């Protein structure tokens, strides 16, 4: 089944920089889909990127982008979100959603499975 | 053997089309969404890409007397662009038709092999066979239009009444997923044709006069008061910027280049294009990766025509295809290509009678004492590791990875015995290389040498089914888009170069060479360069 | 910001996201449990994923897409964001029941 699980935390100063994984298990393969969700301590969900690794698109929300770049080993089944120059409030819990699978006429591509998170804090 | 129907072998083409020649984009289609999961969606696909092809066949199939000729083209073309789109993971656009038409016929001989032979024969010739074979009768005009308009309506109900039922599923398909679009065959190749066709129409009718851009680059300092310049830009063919042991390798491609002081190798690198026709042109455009258009490249001014007007002599010593239009507003005197054994003298040194790049060094001396007190840029292009014939481009000598994979195909070989092939040629290239930096220390009491190299794209080697470049700029992978880059210069001529680190791209190569004479010219002034 | 709008719990609820896009293909609604991540619940704006039985059931109204949960509420309690368009993707200000 799908098992995607994070990591790459710890502490980090500010204008350093970070390097996540994702996407261990096999679910569906790899390629396609699979996003970044960050969340404040206490706020509400707010999306950080999403690459679609096999076309070479990404997309950025413009408080994160310039800074953010995001990689893909297709051949680990693992994406990278490489993080320079962080200041105080990029300081959150970030989690990784696929999305995949329509039935019928019912559609989809949400972000549906999610992980534990890797607590990312800046001082 | 009865007399058939035109449009039940029209409607039988179409099926062995749709069937036979769409496998990749079928794969993928079941692979990003699964079978299991996804029923309704892909019965429409193959619903839709059915009514598609027979909609096609149908239009260009519309005459009585040319049917069987339009079926044998349309059938020989799609098992011809379905094995490349199959075993080589390519696509077909505007870029690729033109690679495909820029070819000589021993580049084409390498990509020849049994087992592509084999395969037409059996999808293209053998249906070929089937459909000139039979008998066909042609009913009265009225009743054949009839028929004609049916069939149309169908497939524009098969077409349209899918894209309906499911219009968020199609409409999401469309916005996110419009790569797949590009590996259904022989549709795409149609297209392709014709917006291959309207792009030669445009630059016929275009003008023959230059667009000028660096009207006010003005040379700083002449060669009269100063040391004069000699700088030796060696454009790569395919290299990827990971297989180099100073970015981080596990083997040792380039051990010639650590023992030579001086080499700074920039870590990331983004060519212009995935392909040499679409890249040299970006390479030498004052234009940028964002605005530069390969229509018009050959019409626009390059750094070479700044650099020859100023007063700067220039040579170019082809080896791999041609100067692909860069090489033009100038006297052909300069251009020599290497190709043949007529010009290159360092030829028959392997079973394959393939010219090396060694020999292009072969007499530079000449023209050196023929140029001598002025600036020259001795330009070299490589054949580099030109596949798909890896184990072709070194000597015995730098056999040095074993196994090799001498086949001719690969989708056979396994990766490493491919990898070890890519890097063999990867050490010959540095050899070259080396051999240049040995030779520019040599004229370094009377010159202030330079060296500059970087290559016009990467290469798949295996990577999600991908194996060779040429790939849309839009959404190739990365590794056909990571390229070395070394500088080397003398630790006396006062030329600092920027840090290792730094991110630049095919743009940084104008700038850098201006930057090699002293000419600053506001169009380019305000970019990156290699150099400071 | 999370903000706590129904905070009545033992009825029907209906909490409202203003999509600025239309998109009503693309919009989603995630359940996140305090301490877990959130959970998928409700997509497509009027399909349903499996683990509830019709709890949640959704629909939408011209531009605004709305959350209707039927049966009482034992066991739930998180927090419930709207989401508007897949690319790219923007999440609404959060909502708690208590
Ligand atoms: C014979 C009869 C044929 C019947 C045809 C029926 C179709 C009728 C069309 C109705 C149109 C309604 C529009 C609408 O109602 O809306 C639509 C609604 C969607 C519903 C779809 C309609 C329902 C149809 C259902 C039935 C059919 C399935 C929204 C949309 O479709 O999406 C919109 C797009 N619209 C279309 O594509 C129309 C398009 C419709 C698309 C759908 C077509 C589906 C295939 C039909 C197949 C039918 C069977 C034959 O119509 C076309 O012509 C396609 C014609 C295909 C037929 C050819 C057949 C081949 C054989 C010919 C034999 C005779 C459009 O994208 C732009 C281009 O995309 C491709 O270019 P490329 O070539 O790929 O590069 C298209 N290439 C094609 O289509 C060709 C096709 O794919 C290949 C062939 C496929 C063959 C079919 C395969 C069969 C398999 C099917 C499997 C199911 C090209 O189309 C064109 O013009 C082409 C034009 O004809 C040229 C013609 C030249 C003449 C040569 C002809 C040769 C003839 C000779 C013959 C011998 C189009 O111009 O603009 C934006 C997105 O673009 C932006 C943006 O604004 O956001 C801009 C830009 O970003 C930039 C910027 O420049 O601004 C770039 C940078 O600068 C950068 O900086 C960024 C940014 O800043 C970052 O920094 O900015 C861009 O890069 C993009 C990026 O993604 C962002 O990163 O973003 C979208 O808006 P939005 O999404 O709504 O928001
Ligand atoms: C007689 C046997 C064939 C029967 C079928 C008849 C129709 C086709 C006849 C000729 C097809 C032979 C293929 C020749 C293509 C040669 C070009 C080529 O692949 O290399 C380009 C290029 C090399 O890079 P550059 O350095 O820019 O190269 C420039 C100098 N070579 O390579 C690539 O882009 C990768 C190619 C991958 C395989 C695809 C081969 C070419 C595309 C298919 C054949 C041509 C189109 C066929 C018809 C299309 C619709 C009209």
């Amino acid at each position: 089944e799908v098992q995607l699980v994070e990591s790459g935390g710890g502490l980090v100063q500010p204008g350093g920089s970070l390097r996540l994984s994702c996407a261990a298990s096999g679910f569906n393969v790899y390629y396609s889909s699979i996003h970044w969700v960050r969340q404040a301590p206490g706020k509400g969900l707010e999306w950080v990127a999403s690459i679609y690794s096999s076309y070479s698109s990404t997309s950025y929300a413009d408080s994160v982008k310039g800074r953010f770049t995001i990689s893909a080993d297709t051949s680990k089944n693992t994406a990278y979100l490489q993080m320079n120059s962080l200041r105080a409030e990029d300081t959150a819990v970030y989690y990784c959603a696929s999305g995949n699978f329509s039935s019928w006429w019912s559609h989809g591509w949400y972000a549906l499975y999610w992980g534990q998170g890797t607590l990312v804090t800046v001082s | 053997r009865r007399s058939v129907s035109p449009f039940v072998l029209v409607a039988s083409v179409a099926v062995f089309l749709t069937a036979t020649a769409n496998l990749t984009f079928f794969d993928k289609i079941s692979q990003t969404y699964p079978i299991a999961d996804n029923l309704g969606f892909v019965l429409t696909i193959a619903v839709v890409l059915f009514g598609a092809m027979l909609l096609i066949t149908t239009l260009l199939s519309s005459y009585r007397y040319v049917l069987k000729p339009v079926l044998i083209l349309l059938l020989i073309m799609g098992a011809v662009t379905s094995y490349f789109t199959d075993t080589y993971g390519t696509v077909y656009d505007t870029t690729m038709l033109q690679n495909a038409l820029q070819t000589d016929q021993a580049e084409t001989k390498d990509l020849l092999n049994a087992a592509f032979i084999m395969r037409i024969i059996g999808l293209g010739v053998l249906p070929s066979l089937l459909v000139a074979f039979v008998k066909v009768d042609y009913p009265t005009w009225g009743k054949g239009l009839m028929r004609r308009l049916g069939l149309i309506v169908a497939s524009l109900a098969l077409i349209l009444l899918p894209v309906v039922a499911f219009s968020s599923h199609y409409a999401s398909f469309f916005r996110v997923h419009k790569p797949l679009r590009s590996y259904v065959n022989p549709i795409m190749p149609i297209y392709s044709v014709g917006k291959l066709a309207s792009i030669e129409y445009k630059k016929a009718s275009a003008p023959k006069d230059t667009i000028y851009h660096a009207k006010d680059a003005v040379q700083a300092t002449k060669p009269d008061m100063r040391k004069p310049r000699l700088v030796v830009f060696v454009v790569g063919e395919t290299a990827r910027a990971d297989h180099v042991s100073f970015n981080g390798y596990e083997r040792d491609t380039f051990p010639q280049l650590a023992k030579i002081d001086g080499v700074t190798n920039f870590s990331n690198v983004t060519s212009c294009g995935t392909s040499t026709a679409y890249s040299v042109p970006c390479m030498f455009s004052y234009l940028g990766a964002d605005e530069y258009d390969v229509d018009t490249a050959k019409y626009q001014e390059n750094v070479l025509d700044t650099l020859d007007r100023l007063g700067v002599s220039i040579l170019w010593r082809d080896n791999n295809s041609d100067s692909k239009g860069v090489m033009d507003k100038l006297p052909k005197a300069q251009f020599a290509d290497y190709k043949s054994a007529t010009n290159n003298a360092i030829c028959n040194t392997n079973p394959y009678n393939e010219c090396r790049d060694v020999g292009m060094l072969v007499g530079l001396d000449d023209f050196v004492a023929a140029n001598n007190g002025k600036d020259m840029l001795i330009m070299l292009h490589q054949m580099g590791n030109h596949g798909p014939a890896y184990f072709k481009r070194y000597d015995e000598k730098f056999a040095k990875f074993t196994p090799v994979c001498e086949g001719n195909e690969l989708a056979k070989c396994e990766h490493q015995s491919l990898i070890n092939a890519y890097d063999n040629a990867l050490l010959a290239t540095d050899d070259f290389i080396a051999q240049s930096i040995q030779w520019l220390q040599t004229h370094s009491n009377a010159y202030d040498v330079s060296m500059l190299y970087v290559s016009d794209h990467g290469e798949s080697l295996g990577e999600n089914g991908v194996y060779l470049h040429g790939m849309p700029n839009a959404f190739a992978p990365k590794e056909q888009r990571s390229v070395p880059a070394f500088f080397w210069t003398d630790k006396q001529t006062g030329i600092t170069p920027m840090a290792t680190d730094t991110v630049l791209t095919h743009d940084a190569i104008t700038p850098t060479l201006l930057k090699l004479f002293d000419v600053t010219a506001d169009k380019v002034k305000d970019r990156t360069a290699f150099i400071r | 910001s999370p903000s706590s709008l129904s905070a009545s719990v033992g009825d029907r609820v209906t909490i409202t996201c203003r999509a600025s896009q239309s998109v009503s293909s693309a919009v989603a609604w995630y359940q996140q449990k305090p301490g877990k991540a959130p959970k998928l619940l409700i997509y497509s704006a009027s399909s349903l994923y499996s683990g509830v039985p019709s709890r949640f059931s959704g629909s939408r109204s011209g531009t605004d897409f709305t959350l209707t949960i039927s049966s009482l509420q034992p066991e739930d309690f998180a927090t419930y964001y709207c989401q508007q368009s897949y690319w790219p993707i923007t999440f609404g200000q959060g909502t708690k029941v208590e």
